DNA sequence: GCCGTGACTAAAGGCAAAAAAGCCTTCTCGCTAATG
RNA sequence: UAGACGAACGGCGCGUCUUUAAACCAUGCGUCGGGAGCGCGGCGGGUUCAGGAUGAACGGCAAUGCUGCUCAGGCUUUUUUG
DNA sequence: CATTAGCGAGAATTTTAGTCACGGC
């Protein structure tokens, strides 16, 4: 631990019981801080009605999310990424629900090619913020490796 | 919705009724796809859907088809949640017997067939042939063969007989066996048979036999032949990551008897020989019983995890049984933790709250707000800007949590404070910050201790949160009176160092207008906190008739004192501060405060006490020091000097005059004083201190010392912390619990070598010990209390009875443990309060007596009073008002609609973790000498003897109040009279206790009549001490021919005729017992009463075990009916005694251990219920004795004293309401009128009730007695069938109320809990009044 | 779970986790280590005449 | 700005019986109209009804006999 | 920098808190002349007598140093690794007494009393008794508060009984557990029970409509029926023992 | 033989959290995959 | 490349074939969608009877279609905390 | 270029009370 100047007395309550009171002088000079290392696992698997892939094709998602991510859709190393925010993208195929001609023309002047997908890309759990400093892929023999891997 | 709950057994066509379908296939799913099985375990057909409103092959859709069976899939089309409420059949293809009648301690077919429980589980598993019909053969009905006696019986007799196997021949006997001349037989031969023995399982069969006529039952239903099926859901197979798929193990279950049943039916086509398919029918058998409860009838079926299996009974019963874990207590949502910490600047009512935590929890109540201003269009929207943490975000979120009150909650709670309301204010950071005074409630310290939080929804809700919930509401613990918002810690010790004055210092010698320019002296310097000096100061008294008098004084005083004038109310005299103020004085003072200028004014004075104190501790400085330990520089001189005595006396062990046991107890003893010595020593020098005076003068006033601040004052600790700190140790223990020779010569301040701090450990680990395992046994406690008192709660304003009971300070021989006053404080008096002086009436009947009437009482010095006692209320389900007296939380009458036990429980489980789990009498006092219950006789040299048994000793004062109790054996020696006024500190009795006396009565000649020499009696002149004199033998040397023989000493004056006693002309003659040794002779003179003979020979468990009454390894023999006493037949392995009335005859006898010791003779007067043998009693003989009003004063008085020796405060009031709750169920003596069995036990309550109406007719009432029966059994034996089965045994009440067909009526509380409806209780009390008037 | 007094030197008697187990996780001793059957033993200085 | 109730109790028999009506009179309150007697000073509906409560015009049969008079239009 | 507090020392007994205390005060006021010297940069020779006159303190000490072996570059890196304080090592049972300490601390220039004078900062005044100061070590435990904080409104829900999930992981409530139950049984407080049992944990007619009405202004709960209730019918109804509900 | 005693069996034994991990039967076969 | 089929229709996916509806699997491959009620009739499946492995009738429900009207993740195991 | 594996799918301690069994007079 370290090494701190201390004094034995009541201060307007507020040690009332055990309360320990501490100096802004203690984190000015960032002495109690510390560091923290939390791992994210991110799983690509096989399912039903097709596998799963990794991009940055994702839909209902802001160009901000996008800025911090490449083509690949791995964040880069040093991104200062924040809670709630988006680490790797990861989408899954379904059907497509049909067609009704005033959703259709509308999808057609939009653009969108083909809407079947659902969002299941990884997010950084909420309250937390920091930097990513490694990632490290993991795939199996016989698929093809991105420009990412 | 629903009015009762009603319970039996099942019949097949029932359970087809229930029923969809069957299940014959044991697949569950495809697996290729997720889609399920044909028939399955999960068959869309049986049960339902997968998903809304579309069938499995999709032929059907769209809202047309609602309610469309499509033919192709096979499946009813329709939403869900039908997957939650369908449920299948098997149809098993032999019947099989349920495991729970058949393996219960009291066996349902067992006591049914009158059988014995192992012959039916051969039986049933195919091992031996049992007779199902003996038609004219040589064979009983129930008779039992073996395989090789069957195959000779069968060819003696042919097919006139028939014996089977298994349970279709068990469901084949109970079918044929008739019910109706099975009651009239047991009815004619109950009347017949005069056996106690019989009696019992007589009575069991005849309940049950009524119970099975009674109701709509048939007994072959307790003969499983179809078993349903729970639906799929409640055991889901959710799938877990990968194709793998997480199976709940009692669908393993339903497979592994799916496969049985399957195996079985298609082996029944073959033909097959008996061996193959009973083995078949074994494996059958044990798989359902296993499927019903596992591990029952042998080894568990494990799978791959090699643990038992969850079974259906399981999963109900157990702390992860259903009950225990998602119906009492459920998660909730709207919650939240953190880490608590204090904040000083709050006020009492409001506590901190972080930013985040009431964004997140209080976003439902944000969304509607921010609509109805505009700011948002859509729910979306909402939650997109909410997230966004705008501006406007921060400003909506302060407007909804203004006065929007939340719950404050602390795992685990204890006791009714562990819940509490406040106010929140939105703070900045991460913790929930705390308002100081409230803390001790929680019982919590700011270590890192988490808190949780609840919020309110409905308007009720907030509003009675904000009535009750508050700390506001809550000053009064509802244990006792005292408050529960004392000042501890840093207060105290600001406040004490506030109020002590010092002989010299800054500023002393002047006189001051008032206290707001004597505050301002202190901040300027020019006078210290503490001066005795002259001040004016006012002072309000409301001493008329509620208004408030203002007089002017002047106050020899300190200058701190009247600086904490300023924040007292208007009412509070000055005397109440020139104290030097601890810690017990403010407490009270608060409490003081609370019996004058109400509420609102105290809490305000609360507030400002905190401050005055937090900001004048900060400005004093208190700090602890090395140096302020000071050691008694003696202290070492002395340890020295010790040794010299434990040099002694070691040697006289080495030289053999002393024994080691005698050396040890010298040792201990030299060591306890030199440790006194020392500790006196050390406190009188820590304690003063030396200074000189404002005339040159050294004074010794009370010292400065900062160990001595937070000692005196008590804001931390005890006594024994200093005197471990400063002075030596003392005497410690092992951990068997003997005394080390050789305690710690030094203290904590100086050093401690290895081998004394080792030594040290042994009561560390052991207390810690204490402190792990102590918990469990209380909590548990706790429940077992809950349980039983949850049903009481006040119904009804007034019963309108003056019976109650006697109550009286508890005296045991010294100091008063409890005056009279703090007893009897906040009761209503159950008759009339009588002057000493006659007809003269201080308090009338019926009226509550609080601290006005308590001055009556005191001043005029009542003996005792007479109170109302709701262990007798006439009330019924219920306890009127005036009967419970005064609640302590809001210091009046109590009002209707509480529950008052479960409140009582949780008193009295609290302080329980704070409990520990492993001659000659002289007047002490000044007073007069008076006796009861006394009849003394005068000896021949004057003194005083006593003839009787229950003699007591009083100390009566100038006034009449009792001093002193004592109780004396017979044959006493008194020194003084009844009602002379004595010189305390004398010996005014004495007795031999080691041995006892042979006593005679009357004075006269000893003429040893019928004296038997050679067998009985004979002259052994031991050598030892050469004294001739006639010595009675034991029973070892006599035998039957003289030991039956009883030499009697009859007592003759000197006419040689039989002594004329006052009363009776029956001699007096003593016979003499064995091993009693005549030292007198014949012809020598004798005492008036002079011994003939001396004849020779606790912790919170105790507490737990006394509520549910143990029977003592040891039960005391008391008397049972009053006469005069006779002696029995011997011999016959022990002793016997009868007992004759005065008119009455005398049928009583009783086996009595004649090893045992003995207190009553033949020539003897006994009243029923006195003491025959002594040591622990039996309660249950204590209340069929003494009766209902001596039980109650008897358990009252024990855990009293337990907890006072804890030190801890307990009302009284709260014990008895257990008490009532223990007398739930009575006994019927005498049918009588009524309509129940002689010996049927019913509750008392029910039973009275049903007799008053019938009595109130032409008739007559019932006899009865009030039982006994302990918690763990009284909860048991409750009408609320779920209310038992939630707490304990649910295997035997689930099955005991199946049986009997029970219907609870959702009377008690747990039940309405249980099924959501409103508690009949609280506020919704006036709901259910609404309910039953319209029913 | 109680110490017993021949702890000395080879299982500590202060340090121990608090709790539902206490005195079954007890710690080893600085000196102590294991004997060749597998019993606790620790190292000692021999006095010989004073 | 309210801390204690116990002069409203007080005014009434019990506590229950004045939170069960208390509760009855927000409801009122909330669901529309009908405005409170007593000048606000930004409070919610909860706090709003208890303060009719000390002053007194208020109580289970005043609010019974002004519902059946507004019922009986 | 920290305000510790004085009343956990008679109860907790720990009395080598303070000893600690007054002998880490000794040790960090060693260090500011060691660093006032080297500010100086006096001399080596200097140096030499005073961190000898420092380790020659002690009576019968086993920790014997020769500083005259060490070179000039040697004691003065030394020093300048000394000026954050000179390390004091105590053996558990052979530590150094009060009178040890009290010598050392006199070749510093501190009260003997260890206990010095303050003057609040807020106020400006010099309190009314001397204060013990010293230095102390502390540790920051492994407890965060970040990692307890947790609270939720509406999440996940349970396929089984429908109820809220438990743990932090998945946005878990809070137990309200028995205890808890019978600490509201006790107080008047019914509606508060019944609402917190119906309409939060499990109804799902109830926390539907409930949620629905909250936003929409309402404040009014409706009875339903606990769904967890209704399994203990079915695994009742498991079971040969038949149980229902009878007439409205 | 009938009340009394010993041996066997059943039930229950703080409450809340957090954090990690491991994992949800065992014997057998043809086309595709692994090995030489 | 295109076209057709795959428990009623259509779109897309996947498999087979090349002008044919087959082949595949077997609660007849997957996903999604049909504004609702009344009227017609029956896809689809079921019952009865007869015939001697086949045929006839039937309407409780109902496919594609048609005229008219009304409606808007559990358990287990540890470690730690109070 | 031939051989076998294999793999996914298919199936075979402590406390106390209550109750049953023996016994002895
Ligand atoms: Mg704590
Ligand atoms: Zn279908
Ligand atoms: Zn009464």
């Amino acid at each position: 631990g370290q090494n701190m100047r201390v004094a034995f007395m009541p201060w307007n309550g507020y040690n009332f019981e055990d309360s320990i009171l501490v100096s802004e002088r203690v984190v000015q000079e960032d002495r109690f801080t510390t560091i923290h290392i939390q791992e994210l696992a991110c799983v690509s698997r096989d399912t039903k009605l097709g596998p799963e892939e990794i991009t940055a094709d994702i839909p209902n998602v802001g160009e901000a999310a996008l800025s911090k991510l490449d083509e690949s859709g791995i964040v880069y190393i040093g991104a200062e990424v924040t809670g709630g925010d988006i680490l790797v993208g990861k989408v899954t195929p379904k059907g497509e629900t049909q067609l009704t001609p005033e959703e259709k023309l509308l999808r057609a002047i939009f653009g969108e090619k083909a809407s079947d997908v659902k969002d299941s890309s990884l997010r950084v759990p909420n309250g937390v913020s920091g930097t990513v400093i490694d990632v490290q892929v993991f795939t199996r023999d016989g698929v093809e490796k991105d420009k990412r891997a | 919705e629903f009015d009762a709950i009603k319970i039996a057994l099942a019949s097949p066509d029932m359970i087809r009724s229930w029923s969809f379908g069957e299940v014959k296939k044991p697949e569950t799913i495809n697996y290729r796809t997720f889609k399920p099985e044909r028939d399955g375990l999960f068959c869309a057909r049986i049960f339902g859907p997968v998903k809304d409103y579309e069938c499995l092959c999709g032929k059907y859709k769209r809202l047309k088809h609602r309610g469309v069976i499509c033919e192709k899939c096979g499946v009813e089309v329709t939403q869900t949640k039908v997957r939650r409420e369908r449920m299948g059949h098997i149809e098993l293809a032999s019947p099989t017997a349920h495991i729970w009648f058949l393996k219960s301690l009291p066996s349902r077919i067992g006591l049914l067939l009158d059988m014995p429980l192992r012959d039916i589980e051969r039986v049933l598993y195919f091992e031996s042939y049992v007779v199902i019909e003996g038609g004219m053969t040589n064979l009983e009905r129930q008779q039992i063969l073996t395989e090789e006696q069957y195959l000779d019986a069968l060819e003696e007799f042919g097919d006139e007989f028939d014996a089977k196997m298994g349970a279709e021949a068990i469901q084949a006997l109970l079918k044929s066996m008739d019910l109706e001349q099975e009651c009239e037989q047991l009815r004619e031969e109950l009347n017949e048979t005069n056996s106690e023995t019989k009696r019992k399982k007589l009575t069991k069969r005849i309940k049950l036999l009524e119970a099975f006529v009674q109701s709509g039952n048939k007994p072959e239903w307790m003969i499983l032949t179809v078993l349903p099926v729970l639906p799929p859901d409640l055991r889901p197979l959710v799938p877990l990551d990968g194709g793998r798929f997480a199976t709940s193990d009692l669908n393993d279950l339903y497979r592994r008897v799916i496969n049985r049943n399957n195996r079985l039916k298609r082996l029944l086509d073959l033909a097959a020989p008996d061996i193959i398919v009973r083995n078949e029918k074994r494996m059958l058998q044990e798989a359902v019983d296993a499927l019903l409860d596992n591990g029952r009838r042998g080894r568990a079926i494990t799978g791959s995890n090699k643990r038992p299996l969850k079974s259906l009974a399981d999963m109900i019963k157990g702390k992860q049984g259903r009950f225990r874990q998602n119906l009492l207590g459920k998660r909730v949502d709207y919650s939240g933790r953190s880490v608590i910490t204090v904040g000083p600047y709050l006020r009492l009512h409001q506590c901190g709250l972080p930013k985040k935590m009431a964004l997140e929890l209080f976003k439902p109540f944000i969304y509607g707000k921010l609509e109805l201003r505009g700011l948002a269009t859509t729910i979306k929207a909402a939650k997109k800007m909410v997230e966004r943490e705008e501006a406007v975000v921060w400003d909506i979120l302060d407007e909804v949590i203004r006065e929007h009150p939340v719950l404050l909650n602390r795992a685990p709670t204890l006791h009714r404070l562990g819940i509490q309301a406040f106010e929140p204010v939105l703070i900045e950071g991460k913790a929930i910050q705390l308002h100081p005074l409230v803390c001790a409630a929680y019982n919590a310290d700011f270590d890192g201790d988490q808190m949780a939080v609840h919020v309110p929804l409905t308007l009720e809700a907030q509003l009675e949160a904000r009535a009750l919930m508050m700390s506001t509401n809550n000053i009064l613990s509802p244990a006792n009176g005292e408050p529960i918002i004392v000042p501890s810690q840093d207060v105290v010790l600001g406040l004490y160092y506030m109020t002590r004055d010092c002989v010299n210092a800054k500023g002393e010698g002047m006189v001051l207008t008032g206290p707001k320019e004597a505050e301002r002296l202190y901040r300027s310097g020019l006078a210290s906190l503490h001066a005795r000096v002259k001040v004016r100061i006012t002072e309000y008294e409301k001493d008329a008739n509620g208004e408030l008098v203002a007089k002017t004084s002047l106050k020899d005083t300190t200058v701190g004192r009247a600086i904490l004038w300023m924040i007292v109310p208007k009412g509070l005299p000055y005397s109440i501060v020139n104290q030097a103020l601890g810690k017990k004085a403010i407490s009270k003072m608060l409490n003081t405060c609370y019996r004058i200028l109400g509420l609102k004014p105290t809490v305000i004075f609360a507030d400002q006490i905190m401050y005055t104190g937090f900001a004048y501790a900060a400005r004093s400085g208190a700090s602890v020091g090395i140096d302020d330990m000071v050691i008694p520089e003696k202290k070492h001189e002395i340890i020295s000097e010790a040794e010299a005595e434990v040099a002694e006396i070691q040697e006289q062990f080495q030289s053999g005059l002393v024994t080691a046991g005698e050396r040890y107890n010298k040792v201990i003893d030299i060591w306890a004083a030199a440790n006194d010595r020392v500790s006196k020593a050390m406190m009188d020098n820590l304690q003063t201190e030396t200074v000189i005076n404002r005339d040159g003068q050294e004074e010794k006033q009370v010292s400065f010392n900062s160990i001595y601040m937070m000692a005196d004052s008590g804001a931390r600790g005890s006594a024994a912390q200093i005197r471990q700190l400063a002075g030596m140790r003392g005497l410690m223990a092992k951990p068997d619990g003997s005394i080390i020779e050789t305690p710690i010569t030094a203290n904590f301040r100086e050093g401690l070598n290895v081998l004394q701090y080792f030594i040290s450990t042994h009561g560390a680990r052991k207390g810690l010990a204490d402190t792990a395992l102590k918990t469990a046994n209380s909590g548990y406690l706790t429940r077992r209390l809950v349980d039983v008192a949850q049903d009481l709660v006040v119904t009804e304003d007034d019963c309108g009875t003056h019976e109650g009971i006697m109550m009286t300070p508890v005296i045991e021989g010294g100091d008063v443990k409890e005056p009279l006053r703090d007893r009897v404080l906040g009761r209503v008096t159950a008759e009339d309060v009588l002057k000493p002086g006659t007809a003269d009436i201080l308090v009338p009947r019926n009226t509550l007596l609080h601290e006005q009437w308590c001055d009556l009482l005191e001043e005029n010095s009542v003996d005792a009073v007479k109170v109302r006692s709701v262990v007798s209320c006439d009330t019924d389900f219920g306890v009127c008002a005036h009967c419970y007296g005064r609640d302590l939380a809001r210091g009046h009458i109590i009002n209707k609609g509480e529950a008052i036990g479960v409140i009582a429980a949780q008193s009295i489980g609290e302080p329980g973790t704070q409990l520990t789990m492993r001659s000659s009498i002289q007047v002490k006092n000044k007073g007069s000498i008076k006796l009861s219950n006394v009849k003394s006789v005068v000896n021949s040299s004057g003194k005083l003897v006593i003839t009787s048994r229950n003699t007591e000793l009083k100390l009566i004062d100038e006034f009449g109040r009792t001093k002193e109790s004592y109780k004396v054996p017979y044959g006493a020696v008194l020194a003084k009279g009844d009602g002379e006024q004595v010189a305390g500190g004398e010996t005014v009795a004495n007795w031999d206790p080691h041995t006892m006396p042979v006593i005679t009565e009357v004075s006269g000649f000893v003429r040893f009549t019928d004296m038997i020499d050679g067998q009985t009696i004979t002259r052994q002149t031991d050598e030892l001490t050469g004294l001739s004199s006639l010595v009675v033998l034991d029973s070892a040397e006599r035998t039957a021919g003289g030991k039956d023989l009883r030499p009697a000493l009859k007592i003759v004056d000197a006419q040689g005729n039989d002594v004329l006693i006052p009363g009776t002309d029956m001699p007096a003659q003593y016979f003499l017992p064995g091993k009693a040794i005549v030292q007198l002779e014949d012809g020598v003179q004798i005492s008036s009463g002079d011994t003939l003979a001396r004849i020779p020979q606790g912790g919170l468990p105790r507490v737990a075990d006394l509520f549910e009454a143990r029977r003592p390894k040891e039960p005391a023999i008391l008397a049972e009916i009053s006469g005069i006493v006779s002696f029995g037949k011997e011999t016959k392995g022990k002793r016997r005694l009868v007992i004759t009335p005065v008119d009455g005859s005398d049928p009583y006898e009783e086996m009595i251990p004649k090893w045992r010791q003995l207190n009553v003779f033949e020539g003897e007067r006994v009243e029923r219920g006195d003491v025959i043998s002594d040591g622990p009693e039996a309660p249950h003989d204590i209340l069929r004795l003494r009766g209902v009003h001596a039980v109650t004063r008897y358990i009252v008085n024990e855990v009293q004293d337990v907890y006072r020796l804890q030190g801890v405060k307990i009302n009284d009031k709260h014990i008895e309401v257990i008490v009532r709750q223990m007398l739930r169920k009575a006994t019927i003596v005498n049918a009588g009128s009524s309509d129940f069995l002689e010996g049927e036990q019913v509750e008392y309550s029910r039973v009275k009730i049903a007799n008053r109406e019938l009595e109130a007719n032409g008739k007559v009432g019932a006899t009865y007695s009030r039982d006994l029966l302990g918690i763990t059994k009284a909860s048991l034996a409750t009408e609320s069938f779920i209310s038992a089965a939630s707490f304990q045994e649910t295997t035997r009440v689930l099955t005991e109320a199946a049986v009997a067909g029970k219907r609870d009526e959702l009377r008690g509380l747990k039940e309405n809990v249980i099924v959501g409806r409103l508690i009949p209780a609280g506020t919704g009390y006036a709901y259910h009044q609404d309910r039953m008037r319209r029913r | 779970r109680d110490v017993h007094p021949t702890h000395y030197g080879r299982v500590c008697p202060i340090e121990t986790p608090e709790g539902p187990n206490i005195g079954l996780i007890n710690s080893l001793s600085v000196y102590a280590q294991t004997n060749e059957y597998g019993f606790l033993e620790t190292p000692y200085r021999k006095v010989t005449d004073g | 700005a309210r801390v204690t109730v116990q002069d409203a109790v007080e005014k009434i028999g019990n506590r229950f019986d004045l939170v069960l009506v208390a509760a009855r009179r927000a409801r009122q309150m909330q669901v529309g109209g009908k405005d409170p007697l007593v000048p606000e000073e930004n409070d919610k509906t909860t706090v709003i009804a208890l303060r009719e409560i000390e002053e007194g015009l208020i109580n289970n049969q005043i609010l019974d006999v002004r519902e059946r008079q507004e019922q009986q239009e | 920098d920290i305000v510790l507090n004085p009343l956990g020392v008679p109860s907790r007994m720990n009395i080598g808190q303070i000893l600690e205390t007054h002998l880490g005060m000794a040790a960090k006021g060693i260090g500011d002349k060691i660093n006032a010297m080297l500010k100086q940069q006096q001399e080596v020779a200097k140096l030499r007598e005073f961190i000898q006159r420092a380790y020659d303190l002690g009576a019968d000490v086993r920790q014997k140093v020769d500083l005259s072996t060490f070179s000039d570059e040697e004691v003065m890196r030394l020093a300048e690794n000394l000026r954050k304080g000179m390390p004091i090592a105590t053996p558990v049972f052979d530590g150094a007494k009060e009178a040890e300490i009290k010598e050392l601390l006199k070749l510093g220039d501190l009260p003997t009393s260890g206990q010095i004078r303050l003057y609040d900062g807020r106020t400006g005044e010099q309190f009314e008794r001397p204060v013990t100061v010293g230095y102390m070590y502390m540790l920051k435990l492994n407890h965060l508060v970040d990692d307890k904080m947790h609270a939720r409104s509406t999440g996940s829900y349970s396929l089984v009984t429908q109820q809220p999930l438990g743990g932090k992981a998945q946005f878990g409530g809070q137990r309200f557990g028995e205890m808890e139950v019978w600490a509201l049984e006790a107080y008047g407080a019914a509606y508060t029970l019944q609402e917190m049992l119906t309409v939060k944990s499990d109804d799902v007619n109830g926390r539907t409509k409930m949620y629905k009405n909250i936003v929409d202004g309402n404040h009014q709960m409706e009875p339903g029926m606990p769904e967890s209730f209704n399994v203990l019918l079915k695994e009742i109804r498991s079971l040969g023992i038949n149980i229902e509900l009878e007439d409205e």
